[PDB]
C-alpha cells in the first residue's frame, strides 16, 4: 500500500491509505466559558476531549437554562482536521462519559479552580455536520 | 463579558492569598453587646494585630458596631472589599435576621415605589418589595382587572390587608401578576422595588448562636445554606473574635469579591 | 342590584406560558400544515374560541 | 440532507426549495425522518 | 392493571374531578388575620395560579395536638401550614410520620392478646381524647420483664395524655398493653412508603421533624418546607405565590377513596 | 489491618463478600449505655436495667455486654468522660442555654485527642496549627489569656497584671479555646480547681456516638466557623417519655453500632 501510494504520489495522481481509528485530531482538554464568575457558581460553557481519533463533548448549564429564551440553552463545538478525510465511518452516542463526573477543573488563566457537578440530561436537537 | 476558552492542563498558580490580603480591606460586623462583655478600649488593636499574624495589614481591617438586628437593618451599608457580619441570634427574630442575610447575602437591584400615585405589581419569583425605614408598616390591597379590591376596599386603609407592622426591614412577596394598592407609613419608610440578581460574594454571615434558620430565599421548597452562612456555638464573644481572626483565610475563601458594577451611592473602605 | 360584581383574576401570564408549550406537543404535523393554508382571517379566528 | 439520504426527484427539489406546501405534506404522510424532524423543530421554536 | 403490576414498562433514553387543594391551617391563623372573607381573597389570588374557583379549600384545625386526632386528607393535594412549638417537637413529627407516609393499620384488642412488632416498618399507633399506653415486656414463659402482668401499676409508661402517639417497641418481643381503651384506640400499623399527596410546610422555628424512628436518620424529603413568618398574611402570600413549587414536590397519585391517613384492615 | 498508615494492604474487586459478623460482635464485644439522671428519674423501676439487658439479649447480645452509665447533667459528665465499652452510646438532653457546652462535651467525646500537659506557671504557649486546641477540665474552669508579641511584651494586656488578660473560660466544667496561632499566650487558670491541657485532633473517635433527645442540629464539633459537620455518629431524635427513647436505643441497635466502628 504505501509504496502503491509512493508510486501515485510520483506520478501525481491521487493518492489514498485507510487509516483504522486515524489518528488525526492531536490531542487537546479544555472548555470555554460562555458565561462565568470570579466566584464560578453560575456557569454556562461547553468542555471538550479531542484526542486520536475520539472527540468527546460536554455543553454545560449551571442554571439548567432555567433564565433561557426558549428554556433551551445551545452549544456548538467546530473541529477542524488538519487534513481532509473521505469514506470515513464514524460512532456518534449521545454521552460524554468523560465529563459526565465531578471534578475540580483550574480556571482559565489558572488562578483559581472551580467545581463541576454534572447531572446528564439527553442532547437535543443533535446535528452534525461535515464540512469541505 | 467575553467568552473565555482555558485548557485543562494549566498548571495551577501560587496562593493569592497573601496578595488578596495585603491589597483588600476587611470588615467585621458585631453587635454592641460584644464591645460591652469584651469591656476593653484597645480590643480594636488587640485584635488589628493579631490580623497582622495572620496577614492583613494594620489598618485594613476595619471594625463596625451596630446596635442590634433591628438597627443594622435600615439601610446596611458594607464599606470593605470582604464584609464579616457576626449576628447573634435570637429565637423571637428568626424572620428579622433572615431577611437581613437576604438583603446583604445577595445583589438587588432596586427602584423607587411612588405608591400613593401608582399601582404596583410583582412581575417574577426574583421580584420583592424591600421596606426600609424606621417604622415600616405596610399593608397591602390586591385588586382586579376592574381596579376593585379583593376582600379590601381601595378608599378604605383599614381594610387592607396587614402584611409588616412596626419594620425597620422588611421583604414583602405577594402574588406575581396582581395589582396590589399599597399603604405603607412612608415618612418613616421607604419601599423600593427590587430585583434579586443573584449572590453577593464579598459578604459572609455569622450567626453566633442557635441553630440554622436563615431562609434567604422566599420560596417554600428552598432553605439552603451556602459557605456564607456560617453557625458558630458561643458563650464568650472574645472566643468569637479570636475563632473569627484564626479562620480568617476560611473565611475568605467562601467569599468572592464583589464584581458587580453598580450605580448607587455608598461610600467604601479599600485600600 | 347589588354590589358591582367582580370579575375575577384570570392567569398570571407565567402559567400560560407553561400551558401553552404543553399543548405544543399535541399538534399533528399533516393537519398543522393543511391548517396552515387556510388564509385565517378575522372572522375564521375569532369565531373558533 | 434529505437530497443525500433520500434522493428526491427534480420536482421534489424544485418545490421544497419554493416551500411548496404539495411536497410538504407529501413528504410529512411518508414518514419521512428528515422533515418531520425540521416541521417538529419549527414547531416547537413556537413558543410564548 | 393489576393484572399488568408485575409487567415491564420499556422506555428509550433517546426518546423526547380536576385536582383540588386543601390549606390545612391553625385556627390562630385565622384570628390574627381577623378579617371575615380572606377565604375568597385566597381563592382568587390562586385562581390567578390556574387553580378553579372550585378546587381551592381551607380546613381550620385548632392545633397540633386535636388535629392529630384521627386526622383526615381532603384533596388532591393536601398542604399542612403547621406552627412551630419547641414544647411539642415530637408531637409534630408524630403528626408528619402519621400524615407524610402511607400506614396499613389492623385492630388491636390489648385486654385479651399480646402483641409484638415484627419489623421496623411496624408501629402501634393510638389516637382518641387522651391516650396512656403502659407496656409490660414478656418472655419466652409470658412472664414481664420488670412488671407484673397482674399488676398494671408496674407496666412501663410509654405515653401520657396522648391525642395521638406512635408506640415502637423492641421487635419480637411480646408485650402486655394497659391503654385507656375508653378515651382513644390503638392500631397496629404498618409503613407502606411515602405519602406523595401531603406536604407539611412548618410555619417558624427550625428543621426538628423525624418522620422516622430510626434513630441514625432524620430524612428531610422535598414535601417538609419551612418558612420564617411575622404575619400570616404574608405566609398565605408565600404559600399562594409559590404554589407551583409546593404541588411539583407532591405527587397526585396517593388519594385514597376515603380521607383517613391510613388504610385500614380487619 | 489495624491502622496501616504505615503499609500497604491491597485487596481486589472481586473478593466475595463474608456473611454478616453482627452477631459475631455482638457476642464479643460490650456496650455502654449513657444517659442522665433525669432518665433514671423518670423511670422509677429500680431494675430497668436488669429489662435493658434482657431486651438487648432478645437481639443478641450476651446477658454480660450491656452496661449502662449514670450522669448527673451533661456539665458534671463534660468532667473527664471515661468510655471503656467497645460501643458507647451517649444520650444528651438537650438545652437550648447549654449547646456550646454540648457542643464541647461532643467535640470531646466524638473525636480523638493527644494532649499534653500545660504549666501556665512556667512557660508561655501558643497554638501550632487549627487541629492544637487548649482543652480545660475541672470544677470550675475560669481560663484568661494575654497574647504577646515578638518582644515578649502583651498586647491589649500586662503580663503581670492579670486583671487585664482577655477572659475566655468562666466558671466553667470544659472548654476548649482557641487562640490566633502563632502568637505566644501568657495564660491565667485556676489550676486549683482547673486543669488545662495543651491537645492536637487526630481525627474522629469511631466507637462513640450522641443521640441528641430532643431539640435540632446544633453541635459543632469543628472549631472552624465554615464546616458543621453532621456525622453519621451525631443522631438526633424527638422525645416525651424515657422510656421510649431506650425503646428506640433498643430496637434499632444494630442500625446504631453499624454507625460505628469497635475499639481498636
Ligand atoms: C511559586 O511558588 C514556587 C514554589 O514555592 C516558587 O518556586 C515560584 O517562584 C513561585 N512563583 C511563581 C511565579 O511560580
Ligand atoms: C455463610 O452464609 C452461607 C449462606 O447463608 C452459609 O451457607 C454458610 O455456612 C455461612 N458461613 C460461612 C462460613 O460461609
Ligand atoms: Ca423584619
Ligand atoms: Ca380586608
Ligand atoms: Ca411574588
Ligand atoms: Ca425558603
Ligand atoms: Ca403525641
Ligand atoms: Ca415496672
Ligand atoms: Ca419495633
Ligand atoms: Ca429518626
Ligand atoms: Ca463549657
Ligand atoms: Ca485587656
Ligand atoms: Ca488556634
Ligand atoms: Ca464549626
Ligand atoms: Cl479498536
Ligand atoms: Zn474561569
Amino acid at each position: 500500500e504505501y509504496i502503491e501510494n509512493w508510486n501515485l504520489q510520483n506520478r501525481r495522481q491521487r493518492t489514498g491509505f485507510t487509516f483504522h481509528k486515524p489518528n488525526i485530531f492531536p490531542y487537546s482538554a479544555s472548555f470555554t466559558l460562555n458565561r462565568s464568575q470570579p466566584a464560578h457558581d453560575n456557569l454556562m460553557g461547553t468542555m471538550w476531549l479531542n484526542a486520536g481519533s475520539e472527540i468527546q463533548v460536554a455543553g454545560f448549564d449551571y442554571s439548567c437554562a432555567i433564565n433561557a429564551p426558549a428554556n433551551i440553552q445551545q452549544f456548538e463545538h467546530i473541529v477542524q482536521l488538519r487534513r481532509v478525510l473521505t469514506t470515513a465511518t464514524i460512532t456518534l452516542l449521545p454521552d460524554a462519559e468523560r465529563f459526565s463526573f465531578p471534578r475540580v477543573i483550574n480556571s482559565a488563566d489558572g488562578a483559581t479552580t472551580w467545581y463541576f457537578n454534572p447531572v446528564i440530561l439527553r442532547p437535543n436537537n443533535v446535528e452534525v455536520e461535515f464540512l469541505l | 463579558n467575553l467568552p473565555i476558552t482555558g485548557s485543562m492542563d494549566t498548571a495551577y498558580a501560587n496562593s493569592t492569598q497573601e496578595e488578596t490580603f495585603l491589597t483588600s480591606t476587611l470588615c467585621l460586623y458585631y453587635p454592641t453587646e460584644a464591645a460591652t462583655e469584651i469591656n476593653d478600649n484597645s480590643w480594636k488593636d488587640t485584635l488589628s494585630q493579631l490580623f497582622l499574624t495572620k496577614g492583613w495589614p494594620t489598618g485594613s481591617v476595619y471594625f463596625k458596631e451596630y446596635t442590634d438586628i433591628a438597627s443594622f437593618s435600615v439601610d446596611p451599608q458594607l464599606y470593605c472589599d470582604y464584609n464579616v457580619v457576626l449576628m447573634k441570634y435570637d429565637a423571637t427574630l428568626q424572620l428579622d435576621m433572615s431577611e437581613l442575610a437576604d438583603l446583604i447575602l445577595n445583589e438587588w437591584l432596586c427602584n423607587p415605589m411612588d405608591i400613593t400615585l401608582y399601582y404596583y405589581q410583582q412581575t417574577d419569583e426574583a421580584n420583592k418589595w424591600i421596606s426600609m425605614g424606621s417604622s415600616c408598616t405596610i399593608k397591602v390591597c390586591p385588586l382586579n382587572t376592574q381596579t376593585l379590591g379583593i376582600g379590601c376596599l381601595t378608599t378604605d386603609t383599614a381594610t387592607f390587608e396587614e402584611v409588616a407592622t412596626a419594620e425597620k426591614l422588611v421583604i414583602t412577596d405577594v402574588v406575581d401578576g396582581v395589582n396590589h394598592k399599597l399603604d405603607v407609613t412612608t415618612a418613616t419608610c421607604t419601599i423600593r422595588n427590587c430585583k434579586k440578581l443573584g449572590p453577593r460574594e464579598n459578604v459572609a454571615v455569622i450567626q453566633v448562636g442557635g441553630s440554622d434558620v436563615l431562609d434567604i430565599t422566599a420560596d417554600p421548597t428552598t432553605a439552603p445554606q451556602t459557605e456564607r452562612m456560617m453557625r458558630i456555638n458561643w458563650k464568650k464573644w472574645w472566643q468569637v473574635f479570636y475563632t473569627v481572626v484564626d479562620y480568617v483565610n476560611q473565611i475568605i475563601q467562601a467569599m468572592s469579591k464583589r464584581s458587580r458594577s453598580l450605580n448607587s451611592a455608598a461610600f467604601y473602605y479599600r485600600i | 342590584n347589588s354590589v358591582t360584581v367582580r370579575q375575577d383574576l384570570e392567569r398570571q401570564l407565567g402559567e400560560l406560558r407553561e400551558e401553552f408549550n404543553a399543548l405544543s406537543q399535541e399538534i399533528a404535523m399533516s393537519q398543522l400544515i393543511d391548517l396552515a393554508l387556510l388564509p385565517l382571517d378575522m372572522f375564521s379566528m375569532f369565531s373558533g374560541i | 440532507n434529505l437530497n443525500d439520504n433520500y434522493g428526491i426527484s427534480r420536482q421534489q427539489a424544485f418545490n421544497l426549495l419554493r416551500s411548496d406546501p404539495r411536497v410538504l405534506r407529501e413528504f410529512i404522510n411518508q414518514d419521512n425522518p428528515i422533515i418531520r424532524n425540521r416541521i417538529e423543530q419549527l414547531i416547537m421554536q413556537c413558543r410564548l
